[PDB]
RNA sequence: UAGGAUAGGGGCCUACCAUGGUGGUGACGGGUGACGGAGAAUUAGGGUUCGAUUCCGGAGAGGGAGCCUGAGAAACGGCUACCACAUCCAAGGAAGGCAGCAGGCGCGCAAAUUACCCAAUCCUGACACGGGGAGGUAGUGACAAUAAAUAACAAUACCGGGGUCUGGUAAUUGGAAUGAGUACAAUCUAAAUCCCUUAACGAGGAUCCAUUGGAGGGCAAGUCUGGUGCCAGCAGCCGCGGUAAUUCCAGCUCCAAUAGCGUAAUUUAAGUUGUUGCAGUUAAAAAGCUCGUAGUUGGACCUUGGGCCGCGACCCCGUUACUUUGAAGAAAUUAGAGUGCUCAAAGCAAGCCAUCGCUCUGGAUACAUUAGCAUGGGAUAACAUCAUAGGA
């Protein structure tokens, strides 16, 4: 036996049923502009996501309002969407949870966060700076860009105290430019 | 197989170590014992996972080969020793004293005691007859042999134990409104008192035991153990004092809490 | 990852002789307090299959 | 109708027994006739070029298919393994390793060509492909 | 059949090589370059 | 022959109620139908109904107010737990805002809310939206 | 029935006796490319298919058989013999068992190093110490899975669109950024190595150059150019190719996925196996007709109302199915609570202003057919009775 055999892995996204219908084509190039996507398995694997959640939240409106199992697991449903940034404070129900696009989970990426948050020209330039490991949220530098930040650690991203962006040294184009001159 | 098996995949470890997944192929096989194998906490556990003084296997075997560990007031130099349920474990270093009880998820937890309060344990009777020269003896679940006992002591009944004397104190008849402790299935580690018992020809006893906040639980007579007569038990219980909570009723704890 | 920081573990013996007892081997080589042994398993593992051939006070010199 | 008593439920399940083997892919599945195939089973064959051969196309179409005839090593059954890949029959010699694939259509004959259910995939070690694309050479 | 005309037609095709142009961006740049044309500028390729 | 008397009583009302008709006859009769029929009134999917009693099997006379989509019963009448209810109307209901299944529970014929509400399995007698 | 034997029950065996035992509710036999299960793939639900392999159980050590020792073996890294292979020989003999690890022939479509180590996990011995091809470490490894580069910005010029404003384009022009790589060092580690960290170095056609399949339809993308001319070839299917080929061979361009993609059993699609849920006048399919056993299915009828207190209660020694509740139903897997491994697949950790410590830190919970045990219910239904009640 060999004990790295018990541990666990999984699949993250499916490809589509019908790979060359136009409309399809068209809303996934769409999303993948908007975001700056690598490719269509990035959001594949955020619709896979929000599948499960989906799921999830249909099971539990499939039960009683009184079942034990709703009221815990609904309640924490809820907690982990209002944690991520994905629901309102108005929408404190299962129901709205029913009600969220691949939109929503792509608007709270490290990316899409740090183009809106005025650190990045574009959603492009927000994703090579994060790759560059110029980004921080709280202490710890981030270069993973679908990073999905919560409400409490918006504030906190940052340029890397590392980063020729964020008061650190500069960088070796720089440096070697000015010991040419 | 053509003998005992002298190894446990750490797969096939009992659920209540909380042994992690990958912390090897094996997990240690408790040697025999006083307790049953799948029922015990051995002291390799309790020395490293859980009181954190040994580090690695080579660890607690250093620190019980210095003779630093008594069980029940005995020194035990066996790793995989089966301390089980109410045993007392004293390291007479640190000066401190630990009974074997269970908390409400049903995993033993290492419950501090009084110096006075390790010098006996609770014994449950698993039955009273005649041995060799017509010489009445008493044996426990824990696997003690006691000659001469009390004539009201019958099986099922807890017995007070001084492991300084090695004779029963007190005991307790196993009767109907005497504080309990659930030691198996699924609701081992609550505590109540007993409301009835449904006896049923030939087959297993039920015991019907509802706890101090009112919530009703059944389980069979093997997994009920007396620890009080009437509603004060005779040793001191852990936090939770055997009322299990719902995970809702957990979850508004760690809610509380996070809040403060 | 990002750098700036470090964790480990550290130990600290009340007196050398107790750390001389109960720390393993190789940390006590780590810290100078021992010398490695240049041993090759495999070379043990042939040389005692050899002796085990031999009987007496010859399984020595073989 | 059909049944549908609460106490008929070995009616039911004995029906569906004998009656799934009138479906074809039941049938051919658990008939165990297909342990009798040239391929046994396996996805891949490999086998000798006996001789290189042209079968016609069926009547609409007008060509010759080109190919080869294989005796399979773990066997020794003869078949007809299609050469596709426009040339590729010139890398294709008598008494030469071959390894052969089906045709596609799982033992059915394929497009235009008769009574061939198995192509050319890979011959002395180096795929077909590699040798129309001129991405690898045939070893002497 | 005859078997003399294996390779006739690819035989016959007169060689021409490939133009040596500039790579296209690779990864997330090729999406960005297919995502303006055609969301921020007949098929995609008309014989115009 | 007359293998359901219910299953009759239920087509025999639904032909009735898809053709108009505002009275439909019910034969034979059965404490099944009478308890099936007063569900069907609870909920207001019918009427008066009129045991007509003939020292036979009765006969039952029924008011019909157009509120009948359908009626039918299940046969074989399958065990249902409280837990496969939900399957069950699923199955059977046209949403899950109306419509309902009867049940046989050893608590009494009743609709499938009523048989959740004091978490009652039994029997399915049939349906009606 | 009585013995014998065994650790012990038992036709397990013996002696005698009787004629039983199983079977369309499928015995017996045959097939299985059949070890069983936990489980796995796919699944609206129902279902279909798989389950050699790390957890549990069983079985075997070339095939049989028989044993010794021992608490425990019908043991094979123990013995004895036969069969089949086969090794050394001085020909007198002697020695065998990789379905352990590695490695080698062979077989094949099909699968890695004759490495290091007991540091971890744990086991074993007279034993804190020895040993462990258990197990771990490294190597090979596009089985499978996770994250994620191959550029970003600005200015000129163009095209623009909305003169101005704002967008997309150029091997244009500029400075910034950075890791792939290299490498001090430290860290890692049993020792190494990889990762993480980090001096110095490391991008312009950033040649530090992304591919695999396609472009008639299904099905996203060309009725562009050259060649071939029912040939060569393509084509899963329908089809294309006979001189103007949107389909072959090529170039250009475009399309899909993308560090991946193509090709050659099973699930879905399949309500084309149908229990949910298919058909049978004419498409495939009602036996020529009737009786009839088993099986399947079987009319109605029997304690209801009522009020009171208060959703419980009150008042005026036949079974079973079914249902409800409880206890069980290993772990791992699945679902799911918590938790910022930088994210994630994961893991079962961890967290706390920094604490000679603390949070009793956490290490939940749900699911789990059928069969078994127990509790309540008796509507529905099955079986057994059911005017010598001859009742008490
Ligand atoms: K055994
Ligand atoms: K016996
Ligand atoms: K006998
Ligand atoms: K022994
Ligand atoms: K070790
Ligand atoms: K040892
Ligand atoms: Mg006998
Ligand atoms: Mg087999
Ligand atoms: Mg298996
Ligand atoms: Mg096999
Ligand atoms: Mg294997
Ligand atoms: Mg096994
Ligand atoms: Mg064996
Ligand atoms: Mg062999
Ligand atoms: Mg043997
Ligand atoms: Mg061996
Ligand atoms: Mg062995
Ligand atoms: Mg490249
Ligand atoms: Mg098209
Ligand atoms: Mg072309
Ligand atoms: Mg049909
Ligand atoms: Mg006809
Ligand atoms: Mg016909
Ligand atoms: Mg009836």
């Amino acid at each position: 036996v060999h004990v790295n055999f018990y541990r666990n892995y999984g699949k993250t996204f499916k490809k589509p049923r019908r790979p060359y219908e136009k409309e399809r084509l068209d809303a996934e190039l769409k999303l993948v502009g908007e975001y700056g996507l690598r490719c269509k398995r990035e959001l594949w694997r955020v619709q896979y996501a929000l599948s499960r959640i989906r799921n999830a939240a249909r099971h539990l409106l499939t039960l009683d309002e009184k079942n034990p199992r709703r009221i815990f697991e609904g309640a924490a449903l809820l907690r982990r969407m209002n944690r991520y940034g994905l629901l309102a404070e108005g929408q404190d129900k299962l129901d709205y949870v029913l009600a969220l696009t691949a939109e929503n989970f792509l608007a709270r990426r490290l990316q899409t966060l740090v183009f809106k948050a005025g650190m990045a020209k574009s959603i492009h330039h927000a994703r090579v700076l994060i790759r560059q490991r110029h980004i921080r949220v709280g202490r710890q530098i981030v270069n993973v860009p679908s990073f999905m930040v919560r409400v409490e650690s918006e504030k906190h991203i940052d340029f890397s105290l590392t980063s020729p962006f964020g008061g650190g040294p500069a960088g070796r184009v720089k440096r070697k430019n000015q010991k040419k001159a | 197989a053509r003998g005992l098996k002298k190894h446990l995949k750490r797969l096939n470890a009992p659920s209540h170590w909380m042994l992690d997944k990958l912390g090897g192929a094996f997990a240690p096989k408790p040697s025999s014992g006083p307790h049953k194998a799948r029922e015990c906490l051995p002291l390799i556990l309790i020395l490293r996972n859980r009181l954190k003084y040994a580090l690695t296997y080579r660890e607690v075997q250093s620190i019980l080969m210095q003779r630093h560990i008594m069980v029940d007031g005995k020194v035990r130099t066996d790793k995989t020793y089966p301390a089980g349920f109410m045993d007392i474990i004293s390291i007479p270093k640190t000066g401190e004293n630990y009974r074997l009880l269970y908390d409400t998820k049903g995993r033993f937890r290492l419950h501090s005691v009084r110096d006075e309060d390790a010098k006996f344990k609770l014994c449950k009777v698993r039955s009273v007859q005649f041995g060799q020269k017509g010489i009445p003896y008493l044996n426990t679940y824990d696997g003690r042999t006691i000659r001469y006992p009390d004539p009201l002591i019958k099986a099922n009944d807890t017995i007070k134990l001084d492991l300084e004397t090695n004779k029963i104190v007190d005991f307790i008849k196993f009767d109907v409104g005497n504080v309990v402790m659930v030691t198996g299935g699924r609701n081992t580690g609550r505590v109540g008192v007993i409301k009835n018992r449904e006896k049923h020809k030939g087959t297993f006893e039920t015991i019907h035991v509802e706890d101090a906040q009112g919530h009703q639980f059944a389980t069979r007579l093997g997994n009920v153990f007396t620890i009080g007569k009437g509603t004060k038990p005779w040793v001191s219980l852990p936090k939770g004092k055997g009322i299990k909570l719902t995970i809702i009723e957990e979850q508004r704890k760690r809610d509380a809490a996070a809040q403060a | 990852f990002g750098g700036g920081k470090s964790s480990g573990f550290g130990l600290i013996y009340d007196n050398l002789e107790s750390a001389k007892k109960f720390e393993p081997k190789y940390r006590l080589i780590r810290n100078g307090l021992a010398t490695k042994v240049e041993k090759s398993r495999k070379q043990i593992k042939e040389r005692k299959n050899r002796t085990k051939k031999i009987r007496g006070v010859k399984k020595t010199k073989a | 109708g059909k049944t549908r008593g609460m106490g008929a439920g070995r009616k039911l399940k004995t029906h569906r027994r004998n009656q799934r083997w009138a479906d074809k892919a039941y049938k051919k599945s658990h008939l165990g006739n297909e342990w009798k195939k040239p391929f046994a089973g396996s996805s891949h064959a490999k086998g000798i070029v006996l001789e290189k051969i042209g079968i016609e196309a069926k009547q609409p179409n007008s060509a010759i298919r080109k190919c080869a005839r294989v005796q399979l090593v773990k066997n020794g059954k003869k078949i007809a393994a299609f050469v596709p890949n426009d040339g590729c029959l010139n890398f294709i010699e008598e008494n030469d390793e071959v390894l052969i694939a089906g045709f596609g259509r799982k033992g059915h004959a394929v497009g235009d060509i008769p009574g061939v259910r198995f192509k050319v995939v890979k011959v002395s070690g180096v795929s077909l492909l590699a040798l129309f694309k001129e991405k690898k050479e045939k070893p002497r | 059949g005859s078997l003399a005309r294996a390779g006739k037609v690819r035989g016959q095709t007169p060689k021409v090589a490939k133009q040596d142009k500039k790579k296209q961006p690779r990864g997330r740049a090729h999406k960005r370059i297919q995502y303006n044309r055609r969301f921020v500028t007949r098929g995609p390729n008309s014989s115009e | 022959v007359r293998v359901s008397v219910l299953n009759d009583a239920l087509k025999s009302m639904y032909n009735a109620e898809k053709r108009g008709k505002r009275q439909v006859m019910i034969r034979p009769s059965s404490k099944v139908i009478i308890k099936f029929l007063i569900v069907m009134q609870k909920h207001g999917y019918i009427g008066e109904f009129e045991y007509v009693d003939d020292h036979r099997s009765g006969k039952i006379v029924v008011e019909l107010n157009g509120r009948l989509n359908k009626c039918g019963v299940i046969s074989p009448r399958f065990d249902v737990g409280v837990k496969e209810i939900e399957g069950w109307t699923a199955r059977l209901l046209p949403s899950r805002q109306f419509g309902y299944i009867v049940l046989t529970t050893s608590a009494g014929i009743m609709d499938h809310e009523e048989a959740r509400r004091k978490n009652v399995g039994g029997k399915v007698l049939g349906f009606f939206y």
